This record gives C-alpha cells, structure tokens and sequence, in this order.
DNA sequence: AGTATTGATATAAGTAATAGATAATGC
DNA sequence: GCATTATCTACCGACAATATCAATACT
C-alpha cells in the first residue's frame, strides 16, 4: 500500500500527525526486519527463481547454482580448521596450510554460518565491477579487503542482535585479507558460465563451459597489479532489463526517524554503528575526536547533523513513471547511454608506420575504451537506482548523515540519495507539504528559471521568463513524451520536469495560495569559496565582486574571466592565429569555472589543463583526444587571471608558509632519545586546528608504510593502520588552503541548518546549496545572512594564528647560519662547553634534550625551583633576546609569519543583499 | 688526420649527465680490430654512419681516421657536451647536428622532411652495406630507450625499414647481463626473449673483470671480450659498461600475440608451466592441457623456456577459439572516475 | 642443523604528461 | 656560493604494486 496517497488525502494536520505517529510505530518492525534479515531475502529470491525456472531472470538462476555448489566446499574447509584446533599442540606440521595458515584464520571462519559467507562473497564480488581501473574486473587487494570487512560487519550485527535479544575488537587487516582470499579462491573454482566461440581455422561455431571469474596480473608503468576478471557473458547479463533482488545494498535509507547524534560513536542506524568521521585511515583523528567528544565541545555539530538527518523524503511518482517509460525504450536518452553491444575501434595503422603514429593510435584506443566502459557504468547505475526507488515507492525514507575530517555532511546511503546526479535529485520530494502562500508561487517560478540555466538575471527577469514560457511548461507537463519535450532543453532536465509538473497543477487551479507543494527549492551560494576569502581578509573590491555588498543585479567572477579570455582570444584570432578562431565563441562561464575556482586553492598547470579538457567535451568543441586546445586555453586563462585575486592570494600564501613551517618542526618530547638512524631526526608534527563550532581537524597525510602479506591467491600490498609515520610535507602544504575554506563552509552550513531546524523549516543542504519548501525561502534567506554574520564577525585568520601559536609553543626548526656570524658564533662556544662535562662534542640531539628538562624547571610551581632552572642559557635561549630571525646548522624557534593586513569591510552590510545566495 | 680529443681536454667538462665514455685510443684500436668491419662493408667509401649520443666524440674521430666514410653525422643536444663538440671539431668533415636522439620526430624531421641524412635502402636478406648505427646510452635513466629500439627492430619501422641495420651499443653492464641471459640463468627475463627473437648480439668489450662472472660461462668462450679496467673511462663514479654488436635476423610469428603471451608468462617466471597458463585467459589451463600431448613441456618453468617454445605456445594461443582481447589489457586510472 | 622473516631488485618502456617546487651536486 | 642538473608530484573530497631471492637472522 502506498501510504503517501493516504497521507495527502487526509483533511487536517491532526489526522495527518496521528497517522504519521502510528506509521512510525508500525515501521519500526519493518526497519528492524530490513536491517537484520536482508541476505536471507536474497537467498529466498534466488531459490524461488530457480524453482520456477526448473518447473517450466537468468542471472538469479545461476547465482543459486553457484551458492548451492560453493556451500559444500566451505563446510569442508571449516571442518579442517576445527580438527587442528581440537588438538592442543603439534610441533611438526606441513608448512602449506596446517602449520600456521589454517591456525591463522581458523577461529575467524568458525564464527558465522557458511551459507551466509557464500552469499556475502558472491554479493561483494558482483558489486565490485570495473573498479580500480581494471577494464572488466577489479583489483584483488580491494576485493579481498571488502569481503573481509563485510564478513566482520555481518558478525557484529549478528552479535549485537543476539546480545540485545537474549536479554579482537577490530580484525587486523592481515586477518581480513585471508578470509576474503579463501572465500574468493573457492568461488573461482566453483563458478562456471557458458560461452559461445568461433573456430579460427575451420570457422565452426562451438559452445563450452568456462570459469566465470579468473585471476591475473597487469602492469602500469613498471609495476604489477593483481586483478580479478569477469567473463564477458556475466557483464552483458549485468546490462539486461532490471536486477530485482540479486544485488541489494546493505546501507539503504531508513524507514523511521534516525538515531540522533549524541556522541562521536553513537548515532545513525539502529543495528549498525557508524563513526562521525568518514576518514578511518588515521588513528590520530579518532583520538582527537574522542577527546573533543568526551568534554562535549561539538554540541553544535551534533545539532546540525540531527537537523539534516531527520528530514523526511518520499519518492516522486510521475517522474518515476516517465523514467520507467524511457528505460523500457532501450535507446539512449538525455544522459542514459543506451544499450550498446559492440564498441567501435578505428583500423590499426600499418606496422611499418613511425612509432609515434602507433603510440597515438594506442592512446586513441585507450580513450575509446574508457568512454564505452564509463557509459556502461552510468547505465548500470541508473538501473540500480531505478531498482532502489521501485521498492521504496510510496514509502517514508530518512537519510542519516556523517562527516569527513573537515565537517562537510554526507548521507550514509551511498547509492540512492539527494547528492546524486540530476536524475537522482529528480526522484525525491518532501513528505511534509506547505501551502504556497503569497511568495511560494514566485519562488517556484524562480526555481524553474534557475533550473533552466537562467539564474544570473535579476529576480523579475526570472519570473518574467517563467510567465512567458508557461505555455511550454503546460505542454511539457501534460505529455512529457510524444510532446515538444521542452523540458529536455533545460540544463537540469529531471528536476525541471518535476517543477513543470507542479507549475502545471498550480496553473490548472484558480487560487495558487491553496496548493500544497512538495518540490524543494534550491538557493546556491555564488562564488562561495571566494566569498569566504572576501569575508576573511575584509576586501571591499572582493566583496563587491562576489555579491556580498547590497546590489541590484547579480555579479559573478567567472563570467568576468570568461569575457576577458574571449576578448584576449579575439585579439589573438584577429592577428592570424589558427586555434583562436575556433575558440572565438566557445568560451563561457562553465568552461572557465573550475580553473578560476581552484586557482586560490593551488591548482597545478596540468590539473587545470585536464579540468578545461574535461569541460570541453560536453559541448564537443573538439573530440576526446583533441586535448591540444586545452593547453592553449589554460595558458590564456592563467595569463588573464594572473592579476585578479590579490587579497585572496595573500591568505593562501600565509597558510602555505605556515603549513611548511609546521611540517618541519620537532617537539622536545618526541626527540627524547636519538633514534641513532641518523643525525637528522624525523618530522612527525601535522597541522591541526579547530572549527568555529569546536570540531577538531587533523590532516591525515603521512608517508606510507605498506608491506606484502601472503594470501591464498597472491601477496597483497597493504598498509598498517596503527603505524605512525613521518608526515607528508608535500600534502600538508597543499591541503591547508582548501581544507580551511571547506571547513568554514561546513561550519556555516551546520549553523544555518541548526537555526532553520529550530525555526521549524524542512532543511536539506548540498555543500553551498540549501533546499527548503517554496514557502520558506524568505525565512531561510534571513537565517543564512544572520548565520554568516555570526560566523564571520570575529576575526578568524588572527584566531587561527593565536591557536597555532598556543599549540606549537615548544617546537624547534633546524636551519643554517654562517660560522663567523656573531649570533651563530656564540653557540659554538656553547658547543665547546659539553666537551668537558659531557665528555664529548655537543650534538643536535643532546642540544635539543637539554631544553626538554628546562621547560619542566620553568613550570616548577616552586619559585625557588624556578630560579634554579630559569638562570640557564641554552642554544635555543639565545634567540629570545632578538626577534629578527629571518636574516653549520643551528636550532631555531618555531615562529609563524604575520597575518595579512585586514581591510575595512563591515560584514553586516550583506544582511540586505538579495544576491548573496540565489 | 682528425684531431682526436685527449684526457687533458675532456677533463674540463663539468656535466656528463650520467654518461660514461672511454677515451683510451689503444682500447678503441683493439676493439675495432676485434670487430673487423672490413669483412662486411666492402666499400667504406660509400658508407653512412649515424652516431647517437657521441659525447666527447673520441670514438668518432678514430672511426673516421681508420675508414673515412663519406658521411658521419653526430646527434647531440646536451649543452655542456655540445659546446665541446662544436669547439673541438671545427673545420672537420664530421658534421654535428643539434638534435636530441630521444625524440621520435627528429629522425623523420632529419631524414624525410629536409633530407639531411638519407641512407641507402637494401633488401632484408643481408646486412645493410651503406648504413651503420653507433649509440652510447650509458646512463641508468636511459634504459627504456634500448628496449624501444629493440622492439622497433621487430616492428621494422624506426630505422630498420632500410634492412638489417647493424648497431654498436654502449650500455651498462647490468643491461648487458639482462639482455645476454641464456635460458635458466638468474638474469632471465622478457628482454632476454626479445633479444633472442630479434637479434644476434655478441659481446665485444666489458669494463670490469668481475662482471664476467654474471654472464654465461660457456658463451664467453665463443666471444672472448676485450677486458680492460675502469681507469680508461673518465667519469669513474658509475658502473661498469659494455659494448655489443646487434644485427636483426628474420622471423615468422605474430608479434602482438607473442608479446602478450611472453609478457603474461614471464610474470610468474618460476612457477611451473602446469599452472602458469591459467593466467592467459578465462579457463586457459584446461585448454592448454588438452592441446599439449607431451607432459615434459608442462614441467619446465617460463625461466627455462627457449624462444622456440614461446612461439609454439603463441601458436597454440592463436588457435584458441575463446582467446581474450589482447587490445584491452591496460589499467585506466587517471582516465577513469567511477560514480 | 634447521626454518623464518627481512630487506633488496627487477618489472614495462614515451605513465595521460608537462611545469614548478625541492633536493643535489660540482668546481 | 651560485648555478646548472636531478628528483618528484600533479588543489580538496575515505580506498591501494608483486614475484623472486639472496642474506642473514634465529629457533
Ligand atoms: N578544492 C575544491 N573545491 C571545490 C571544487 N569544486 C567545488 N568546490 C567547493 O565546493 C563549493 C561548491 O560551489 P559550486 O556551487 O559548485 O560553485 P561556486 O563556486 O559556488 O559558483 P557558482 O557556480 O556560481 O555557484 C565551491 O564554492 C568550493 O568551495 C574543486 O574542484 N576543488
Ligand atoms: N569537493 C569537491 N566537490 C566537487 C568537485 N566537483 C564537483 N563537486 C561537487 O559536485 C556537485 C555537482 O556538481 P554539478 O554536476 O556541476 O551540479 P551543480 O551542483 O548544480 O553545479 P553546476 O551545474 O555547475 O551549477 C557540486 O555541487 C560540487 O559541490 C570537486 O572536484 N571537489
Ligand atoms: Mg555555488
């Protein structure tokens, strides 16, 4: 039964609320069944389909054949392990499996049911297709690790269910791999598939049986890569009509209210526990998050996440019908690539041709293969989404959120959510419906104008556009297919279709103010990354250029750069240039958007070339391998914007210099005793700061400590999560300028979400884009401006500088100075002092160790004890007399640069600007 | 006649870019006597020699002194050595070209577009009598270049479209050990197979006494290289070097399928052939077990296989009805972004 | 006398691939 | 001491080399 049909039919909010409460009490059981006994449902579907096919969907028939044939081997494998564990000790055993290997992974196999293990391994292999960059398969290490992690998750769900029904802590990756290797090594020999071949000599067609999966190796730039490959028959099976129940996600959206976030390790799903941060690679992030959660410094983060999570959604109906009709057509559409069977490759050049020609042909073939596979992947993903929305039609679904290590919120359900592409954004609406009122109609018109790409004009122009095109709106909404299909011309078609639906229903009425509209209306920040620099350095020109100060018409930075580049090319194309004539009119704000965006984040020349090259292909100004225009365009873009953002570049360079200085600092405690590896020590200090909302941000960039661990298939090259390694001084200097700004944006989003949730709105955010009902846009805008003013009223660059200074007090850098410079000369005298008392020449480690105890002496609570220690003058203590530190090797204090001067800009003046968010 | 550079002159150059050159005229005279170029080039007066990476150019001076070919072209672009070449060899028949041998374009841009150096094409049944190539790729960085040229031998496209062009190559001793490894030795790899299939390489000289222990004990008997020491090469801060005479030979096999089969067989070079063929495709072990009657071949590891057996396995692979597509054997990672 | 880690070297071959930071070296 | 050559990575967002082998370490 489709409960959404009943919900809209009720007359008054009282009956609706009673029905919703009863529905939640009912849906608790459905959610509990869904989370715990989902794989048994897949087994039941496999068995049913097999029985039906035998009595009188081909993929489901085969899967039960493998699972029923794999199961005997697993029961034999576990029995062998238990035999060795039954006997206490056996000194002499064959090194093959019984000596150590079956003792290594013995206990971990005995945990869960063998049939469950078979189901998990089949599902995990079938999900990992065309991942890691293998053409028709996957990487072996990722496959075995994923299988092991899935087995562990199933064990902990079963364990918690047993513990809460009757009334190591985490597996090492040297143990997770072996379980997956054993299961996959059984499945490789179990699986079979039927293939049709053509004889090369006699040209006689034959049939045969071949293993479904195989294991091989491949090489990229002089390095092997173990891969698992899938027969083409399975691949072409995986692009059929639909896949009803064979591969169902284990982390699909909830049916009831999510568990509120009350701690850093408790929230989200009922039977499943999820950590606040997505980055589980580093342990230091976990340590700092636990420390900050114990006190309770991040209550605002909890509030924002709770407000985001508890928004009820529901699957759109009419758009689902339209998509179902388009999918059944079997032909390529707006973005659905269509079912292509065989791909096309140009004829190979004669082998006598110059090697450059053959290399170019190989590059072209590589490009063609990536497109064909990228298209197949898109089609399969669209089919999977249409599967997920099918079973959830007319159902209430909630999206819990978590964070990455900076603060940006991401839904837990990876496949079907509102962060997906345009089609996924089209199949979702709000369950709670609001009357349009005097403003909802205008805001819905503005939303349609936004979705049609015309969101750079004033508001009156957008309303005029929609009022003019009302006829096409009705024409496209009545019959989406076999009509004029005006909604296909839109920049975002699968949302403009729903907007046209709602506008048509509205205009078929006589009173717009009585309609209940469920369509979310976006409000995206314009040049958000530059808005944060404008508010940080207090630049008036920068604030004007990013729609901060009140104005009359929208201003943007990317269109300005596009016009500059266009006139540059036009001048160039008028003096006889050949490439500029082609690119004379092909430059728009979309082509030059991400290069202007990421210039202030530190984008490289080659990264910019690939950005612009990726952006050229959708308009096919050239072909896929015509990347030589992109180099010219990026050179012109950099030349044009060489002298545009100066206030922003100052903060970018300050953050870069600060990160470089921190990454080369040594604390006195870590250098407790020389490692004797070398005179130079290791650097283990990362860059850490705190969000304005209290959250700690630790950059997890450290050198890799990978090693090869043997499995049944191969020896996989994996890392040690517990290892602490010297920091990556290249990525610490490159990640700070983007990470700081993204954390600022995330904090602003969390503040705004919390306030809007308290005020009663339905809220949902996508980075800089915030959604709400068509009738709540004015209140939401007021909240946005108020929270931005609250965030940026206090100086943040200076606060960051003070926090760094108070976090890295007793940290020492290493540098060089002239042996005859008087400042450096005096240390040599101190270097001579240890020759008698210590008995040996003074060294770097000893000089550092000397100051370690003096800090304890300085902080001794006794005043008499302070005089004992404070009188000493160490090598570091020489520099305390002066401050001009810029102008052998000597230790130096960790001094951070001066903050860029702050301009005279008032942040409150934006509270009346109506183009800040639009 | 030609003023040969001396030790007192090549000692002033500051940068050698990792390359090491021999400068003792006695060793060159012994080498050029051992090579015996007069038994294959009947008329050196009509000979064109292309010399790549000459460096100091002492070998070029001696070679021109002894034989006096009609055209001797040096391709060098590294600035420090180019200055020395330009200054020392002024007013000489040797012509110096400021182009980089690494690029694929330069050769064409110098042989077809502007006809600076046009050789004489000959048939593919005898060693070309109007074309000799001399190369000095000694740096550890420039090892892929040797393999690219060695594959261009098989493609007959780069400089071997003129015939069986003979090359005299200076290369690191480790590269010589890898290339000249007979079946079963510790140094056997895929480059040894390529050398076996495409070339008949003979070691001429080596600059270390101990390095001979790595090579095959028997084969040295048939070669007797001209042993010298590391005191006659100027940049002594490197590794021992070696000289080899390469010349193409005919063949009849599918280059692409043979390349695929050898590449995917030599990864597991020590596992027995009983279970290494399972990596050449989906269900390849059963097919190759059905089509190999003798059980002896299925016992030898890929490190023990002679190139003839590799060609036999290639022929078995080509007649397989269910052979995979060898074109799509690559990893696309920078290119691929998965939603 | 015996296995068992443990570090080192080769692998393909223009890495898509080119520009700028950063380390290194020689006289 | 500075100046030319060598090495390395590619803005951020949770996801990746492997086999063979001497060589010593060490039950
Ligand atoms: N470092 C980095 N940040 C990005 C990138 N793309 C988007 N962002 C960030 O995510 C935000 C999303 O903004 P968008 O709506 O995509 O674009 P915009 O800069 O606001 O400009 P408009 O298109 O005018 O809205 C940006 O402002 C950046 O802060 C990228 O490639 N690199
Ligand atoms: N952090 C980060 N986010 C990105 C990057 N590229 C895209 N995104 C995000 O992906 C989202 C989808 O981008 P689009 O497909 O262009 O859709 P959109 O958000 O409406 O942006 P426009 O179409 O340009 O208006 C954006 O909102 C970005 O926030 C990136 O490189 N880094
Ligand atoms: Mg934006």
């Amino acid at each position: 039964i489709n409960f959404f049909e009943i919900y809209n039919s009720l007359p008054t909010l009282e009956e609706k609320k009673a029905f919703e409460s009863a529905l939640n009490i009912f849906n608790q059981d459905r959610q509990k069944v869904l989370e715990n006994r989902a794989t048994e449902a897949a087994r039941e579907r496999w068995k049913h389909d097999f029985e039906e096919a035998k009595a009188r969907k081909n993929l489901n028939v085969k899967l039960w054949k493998w699972y029923n044939e794999m199961l005997p081997l697993v029961k034999e494998e576990i029995n062998h392990c238990r035999s060795l564990l039954s006997e206490k000790l056996s000194d002499k055993k064959g090194l093959n499996k019984v000596d150590t290997n079956r003792l290594g992974y013995g206990p971990y196999l005995t945990l869960i049911d063998p049939g469950k293990m078979c189901v998990i391994t089949i599902l995990e292999l079938l999900k990992l297709n065309s991942t890691g960059g293998v053409i028709e398969g996957m990487r072996t290490a990722r496959a075995v690790i994923s299988v092991g992690k899935a087995i562990e998750m199933e064990f902990r769900s079963e364990q918690v269910l047993k513990s809460e029904s009757q009334a190591k802590i985490l597996w090492p990756q040297s143990i997770r791999a072996r379980i997956g290797s054993v299961l996959i090594s059984m499945l490789i020999q179990v699986a079979k598939v039927s293939v049709q071949g053509v004889d090369p000599v006699t040209k006689a067609k034959v049939h045969g049986e071949a293993p479904a999966f195989a294991h091989g190796y491949q090489y990229h730039n002089g390095s092997k890569l173990g891969v698992l490959k899938i027969h083409k028959t399975l691949i072409r099976q995986l692009n059929g009509e639909r896949l009803i129940a064979s591969v169902q996600p284990q982390l699909l959206p909830m049916l009831v209210e999510p568990k509120p976030w009350v701690n850093w390790r408790s929230g989200g799903y009922h039977y499943t526990q999820s950590t606040l941060l997505r980055t589980k690679d580093s342990p230091e992030q976990v340590a700092y998050l636990k420390a900050a959660s114990d006190n309770g410094d991040i209550d605002r983060v909890y509030d924002g996440l709770n407000v985001l999570g508890r928004t009820p959604w529901t699957v759109n109906r009419k758009v689902f019908d339209v998509v179902s009709q388009v999918w059944n057509k079997g032909e390529g559409f707006l973005d659905i690539p269509g079912a292509q069977d065989e791909m096309v490759l140009p004829p190979a050049p004669p082998k006598n041709s110059d090697p450059s020609i053959l290399r170019a042909w190989k590059l072209q073939v590589k490009t063609i293969a990536n497109k064909f596979s990228s298209d197949r992947s898109n089609r399969c993903d669209t089919n999977y989404k249409l599967e997920i929305a099918r079973a959830f039609l007319g159902e209430k679904l909630y999206f819990p959120h978590n964070l990455d290590f900076r603060g940006r919120a991401y839904p837990l359900s990876p496949h079907f959510n509102h962060l997906g592409n345009d089609m996924s954004r089209g199949l979702l609406i709000f369950w709670h419906g609001k009357k349009l009122g005097p403003s909802g109609l205008k805001w819905l018109k503005i939303h349609l104008s936004n979705l049609f790409g015309f969101d750079k004009l004033p508001l009156k122009d957008r309303v005029a556009f929609t009022e003019s095109h009302l006829q096409d709106i009705k024409d496209s909404a009545e019959n989406p297919l076999t009509g004029d299909r005006w909604w296909t011309t839109a920049d975002k078609p699968w949302q403009a279709l729903a907007t046209c639906f709602e506008l048509n229903e509205v205009m078929k009425m006589d009173n717009p103010e009585e309609f209940i509209s469920h369509q979310p209306v976006h409000q995206d920040g314009t040049c958000n990354g530059l808005q944060h620099y404008a508010a940080l350095g207090g630049d008036v020109e920068g604030a004007t250029q990013v729609n901060l100060v009140p104005s009359d018409k929208p201003q943007d930075v990317y269109a300005h750069v596009a016009r500059l580049v266009q006139k540059r090319l036009e001048i160039a194309a008028e003096k006889g240039d050949e490439n500029a004539k082609i690119l004379k009119d092909k430059i728009t704000r979309k082509v030059v958007k991400q290069t202007v965006m990421t210039n202030v984040y530190g984008v490289t020349y080659v990264g910019a070339t690939f950005q612009i090259a990726k952006q050229l292909s959708p308009i096919f100004d050239d072909r896929k391998e015509s990347l030589d225009f992109s180099k010219y365009l990026t050179k012109h873009v950099f030349s044009a914007i060489r002298e545009l953002f100066h206030s922003a570049h100052l903060i970018q360079d300050w953050l870069g210099e600060s990160a470089k200085r921190i990454s080369k600092s040594i604390r006195l405690d870590v250098d407790e005793k020389s490692f004797k590896n070398g005179n130079k020590p290791d650097f283990m200090s990362s860059v850490i700061w705190t969000t304005p909302l209290g959250l700690p941000i630790v950059q997890p960039y450290r050198e890799e400590s990978k090693k090869q661990v043997e499995t049944n298939l191969q020896t996989v090259f994996i890392s040690d999560p517990f290892a602490v390694n010297p920091v990556n001084a290249r990525r610490q200097k490159a990640g700070l300028p983007p990470n700081f700004i993204h954390s600022l944006d995330a904090s602003h989003m969390l503040l705004s979400a919390a306030e809007c949730g308290k005020q009663g709105l339905d809220f949902a955010s996508v980075h800089d884009s915030y959604w709400t009902h068509a009738s709540d846009i004015d209140t939401m805008n007021v909240v946005l401006r108020e929270q931005f003013i609250k965030l940026h009223e206090v100086d943040l660059v200076l606060r960051l500088k003070e926090e760094f200074d108070q976090r890295y007090k007793n940290y020492v850098k290493i540098g060089k100075l002239k042996r005859s410079t008087d400042l450096a000369q005096k240390i040599i005298r101190i270097r001579k002092d240890l020759s008698r008392k210590l008995g040996r020449s003074t060294t770097l480690a000893d000089e550092i160790y000397f100051e370690k105890k003096r800090q304890e002496l300085l902080n001794s609570p006794l005043i008499e004890d302070r005089n004992v220690g404070e009188k000493m003058v160490t090598t570091v203590s020489l520099f305390e007399d002066i401050t001009d530190l810029d102008a052998m090797s000597v230790l130096l204090p960790l001094r951070l640069p001066e903050i860029p001067p702050k301009g005279d800009f008032d942040v409150t003046v934006l509270r009346n600007s109506q183009y800040f968010f639009s | 006649s030609v003023p040969i550079p001396g030790i007192k002159d090549i000692s002033k150059l500051k940068f050698f870019y990792g390359f090491k050159y021999l400068w003792n005229p006695t060793v060159y005279n012994k080498i050029f006597d051992k090579l015996d170029l007069t038994k294959t080039y009947k008329h050196p007066e009509e000979l064109k020699v292309l010399d790549l990476y000459p460096g100091v150019g002492i070998q070029s001076a001696i070679f021109y002194n002894k034989y006096c070919p009609r055209q001797y072209s040096l391709l060098e672009k590294r600035s420090s050595l180019y200055k020395f070449l330009n200054a020392k060899f002024e007013g000489s028949p040797l012509q110096i070209l400021k182009r980089d041998p690494y690029d694929w374009s330069t050769y064409s841009n110098l042989i077809d577009e502007e006809r600076i150096f046009v050789p004489e094409v000959q048939s593919s049944d005898h060693i070309n009598d109007k074309f000799l190539t001399v190369a000095n790729v000694t740096g550890e960085g420039s090892e892929g270049l040797i393999m690219q040229w060695l594959s261009c031998i098989g493609n007959k496209n780069w400089l071997y479209r003129f015939g069986k062009v003979k090359m005299l190559l200076w290369m690191p001793s480790t590269t010589a050990r890898k290339l000249l490894a007979r079946p079963g030795m510790h140094s056997r790899s895929k480059c040894s197979v390529v050398r076996e299939a495409f070339t008949d390489t003979k070691l001429i000289a080596i600059s270390d006494a101990n390095e001979l222990k790595g090579f095959d004990s028997q084969c040295i008997e048939e070669w007797d290289p001209i042993l010298f020491s590391a005191a006659e090469i100027w940049p002594t801060k490197g590794k021992p070097i070696a000289l080899v005479e390469m010349d193409p030979i005919d063949f009849d096999f599918d280059v692409d399928n043979w390349d695929y089969v050898t590449r995917h067989l030599m990864i597991l070079k020590r596992t027995p052939l009983n279970t290494v063929m399972d990596s050449l495709g989906h269900g390849g072990q059963q097919y190759f077990n059905s089509r190999i009657t003798d059980k002896d071949l299925l016992k030898k590891c890929p490190i023990d296989l002679t190139n003839d057996e590799f060609i036999y396995l290639t022929k078995l692979f080509m007649e397989w009805p269910f052979k995979p597509d060898i074109l799509m054997d690559f990893v696309d990672m920078y290119q691929t972004e998965h939603s």
